């Protein structure tokens, strides 16, 4: 077999390669206790990790180790695949060859160290850190085309032609879920509602997750918020405290679409799409407005599909026709890449084994791969 | 009908199906006429190698896999290529 | 007897038990010096920083002397080995070798 | 007196001409308040323009009128026209014919509009538009030879025989100092800086301009930055952050000699001037390779002239020696073209007359001037 870890913002998913679901689904997050404990039966447990945290998450104060693609401290991210190899897993890092999602145009401090310390840390004959967007585009089963892969740490555009890549064309995107929940909390606070607290912080997401959907224009549906029968619903807190909602869980996932209400000049995604088509070779340009790929933690809620349809179709050329797919578990799709592209025979041969990182160092990853 | 003969196989004796418990382990025991040649073995998505959680003892011409591992994620079929001879066979699970 | 170096103190061996906290330090005569701290061969240690290591440099305006610091805290038995101290300036170039083991 | 304007990508230089340095040096930028205002007693100004704009740079979303030598909007061209004219120069139009600087095979359009602005909203008897690779021509002061010219709008190459051009020899070159610092900010980001917005952009640009310099061998510094010293120096920003480069630096100017950075087919500067000297007769090549002038923004970095050289005489056939005159305040030399132009007798004679305009039409344009 083989081992894969997604380690993308806010879930850990670990897994077998070869397998259509994963071991371990857990949030990456390290808890450890604000307050000051007063009993004398507890090993005080300094440091939690994983869904333990979860039923402990109010004493405790979460931090997340990864931060926009970037991990802000190393041990604990150590702590997070120490819990995914031996609590749900049960394996070795020993007895396979472990595959990690990396999104394009990242920093070389993070392929170099994560490698280090996978090589170091858990003991493994080789490991490989792969490119969601070209995972995709075997996933898809296409050559040729463009991928906007978002997800849920931050969104990246990269298009391709016969085996050809374009540097230039390769479009970083700042948005992303974890973003989103920090404007769904900003806009809260208006309403008279506030959450200051990061354990808190999880349920305003939870609510966002389920309750929150997309509309097929903002505009008429925020216009028909005065008189909600249908746009509020009730949310139940473990606190036992009770939250209607109405306009403000659409209103949300509008802000990857108009970041003018985050208050940033830079286009939403379906603008940050065309810029990238355009910056790609006209000859192709056709198979990619055909073939959209959607991905990611943000782009679950229903109706984005359709809301994209619309607006790439008007302000893109209509000399071609614009299809786009959105297959449901897209969430899980960037980790299911990884178990693909770890099941191929000519794949084993790529992985950067142990004896090359000593001989020549951390600065041959860019060497090596793309 | 079927063809009266077989090209020139890799192996002397062919891996046969077994049923294993859930979680207890699983050996499966493969051997080949010809020395000199590895026998690189395949799991229903990823190759299987001489590592931890599985294991691989060759003497000879005879070749050993263990897995002790096995569980409702290896339910599926299992590829074993000896050379230029490819045979597979079928792992079942009861849960 | 030997050249002058850049270390107006060289690095001294040093022995720690576990989870217990060691000090290494180096000092280099007066733009800032450029300090590396390798550990075996081809390893170095400033892209392991972390809550088991971390570096640190400061002047001492008195001497006239820049005092370049390694500190180790929760030590593990995996950190037993042999540390290079490699000190770089414009015109000169040095290095001197110790051992960290820890024990028990 | 006259008037002359340099309408250049980035930067407006405004002048008299007989003058040896212009009396207005701002950028061309239009600025307009991205986010409503909430006080009482300010004037509101929706629009602001020039310098101001500068030091207001960060609630403004600033908008260049120029793209790739051609003008998005009209308005703000004539509030900018207006900006130089009165308030540096403190003259009006009324009082000398102005004159306009051009690049080659531009489209129509801007030609006729631009004259047109010049009529009817800046009352002026006369006005006339040049072609820089003439102008550079009788600055050098010589009747044949090849003109290579590039700056901050496009790099143009047009050759010249005893006074007689040749329309099908003059090439047009994609590159220029602009794009660069968008390649600039592009590569900033996988070191770990991102800059995003119009205000900061101005600043990687200006990190550019003298940090900067010319490598003699790509390859051979980028394979020393490993061990860099003195290739690493600190940038401070109206931040109050601290900005370390190394290799990064050199490799940016790099692109024009070598465009495969940028991922495009099309070939550097000194293959493209090679390439103009073919199209040329043979009999006039000789003192076409010794006689190379340039000019431009992007010709400002030391070291270019050198690495030409060399370039150009390995490439180019050893019959005749290279030459390269590449002088100080190059990047000037173009307004400076323009000021030394309307100086001349003959000129005045020359210039596109408002009544001309008014009967025989915009097309006249091609047909008076080449």
């Amino acid at each position: 077999a083989a081992l894969v870890i997604d380690n993308g913002s806010g879930m850990c998913k670990a897994g077998f390669a070869g397998d259509d679901a994963p071991r371990a689904v857990f949030p990456s997050i390290v808890g450890r206790p604000r307050h000051q404990g007063v009993m004398v039966g507890m090993g005080q447990k300094d440091s939690y990790v994983g869904d333990e945290a979860q039923s402990k998450r109010g004493i405790l104060t979460l931090k997340y180790p990864i931060e926009h693609g970037i991990v802000t401290n190393w041990d604990d991210m150590e702590k997070i695949w120490h819990h995914t190899f031996y609590n749900e897993l049960r394996v070795a890092p020993e007895e396979h060859p472990v595959l990690l999602t990396e999104a394009p145009l990242n920093p070389k401090a993070n392929r170099e160290k994560m490698t280090q310390i996978m090589f170091e840390t858990f003991n493994t004959p080789a490991m490989y850190v792969a490119i969601q967007a070209v995972l995709s585009l075997y996933a898809s089963g296409r050559t040729t085309g463009i991928v906007m892969d978002s997800g849920d740490g931050v969104t990246h555009t990269v298009p391709i032609y016969e085996g050809y890549a374009l540097p230039h064309a390769i479009l970083r995107l700042d948005l992303a879920g974890r973003d989103l929940t920090d404007y769904l909390m900003k806009i809260l606070t208006e309403r008279g509602y506030s959450f200051t607290t990061t354990a808190e912080r999880e349920i305003v997401r939870d609510i966002k997750e389920k309750l929150c959907y997309v509309a097929l224009d903002f505009e008429q549906e925020m216009a028909t918020a005065a008189s909600s029968s249908s746009l509020e619903k009730s949310y139940e807190l473990p606190d036992g405290q009770v939250i209607t909602i109405g306009n403000e869980r659409f209103r949300c996932p509008e802000a990857l679409f108009q970041p003018s209400f985050l208050g940033m000049e830079s286009c939403g995604i379906h603008e940050t799409t065309f810029n990238s088509i355009m910056k790609c070779d006209v000859d192709i340009r056709k198979d990619l407005y055909a073939n959209t790929v959607l991905s990611g933690g943000t782009t679950m809620y229903p109706g984005i599909a359709d809301r994209m349809q619309k607006e790439i179709t008007a302000l893109a050329p209509s000399t071609m026709k614009i299809k786009i797919i959105a297959p449901p578990e897209r969430k899980y799709s960037v980790w299911i890449g990884g178990s693909i592209l770890a099941s191929l025979s000519t794949f084993q041969q790529m992985w950067i084994s142990k004896q090359e990182y000593d001989e020549s160092g951390p600065s041959i990853v860019h060497r090596k791969c793309f | 009908p079927e063809p009266g003969k077989k090209p020139v196989s890799a192996f002397s004796k062919k891996p046969r199906s077994v049923e294993v418990a859930a979680g207890s382990p699983a050996v499966f025991e493969a051997e080949t006429e010809r020395a000199g040649v590895k026998v690189r073995w395949q799991r229903g998505g990823s190759d299987i190698s001489a590592s931890n959680k599985y294991g691989l003892a060759t003497e000879g011409t005879r070749h050993t896999l263990t897995v002790r591992e096995v569980g409702p994620a290896d339910q599926g079929s299992y590829a074993v290529i000896a050379g230029s001879s490819k045979v597979k066979f079928d792992l079942k699970v009861i849960e | 007897d030997d050249p002058i170096g850049l270390f107006v103190m060289r690095p001294q061996d040093g022995e720690v038990t576990v989870g217990g906290s060691i000090t290494f330090s180096a000092r280099v005569a007066g733009k800032p010096p450029v300090v590396k701290w390798f550990k075996g061969k081809w390893v170095d240690l400033s892209s392991k920083v972390g809550q088991h290591l971390q570096l640190h440099d400061s002047y001492d305006r008195a001497s006239k002397v820049y005092l370049f610091e390694l500190h180790i805290t929760d030590a593990q038995p995996a950190f037993t080995g042999s540390y290079r101290c490699e000190v770089s300036t414009k015109d000169k170039f040095d290095c001197s070798n110790f051992n960290l083991t820890v024990h028990e």
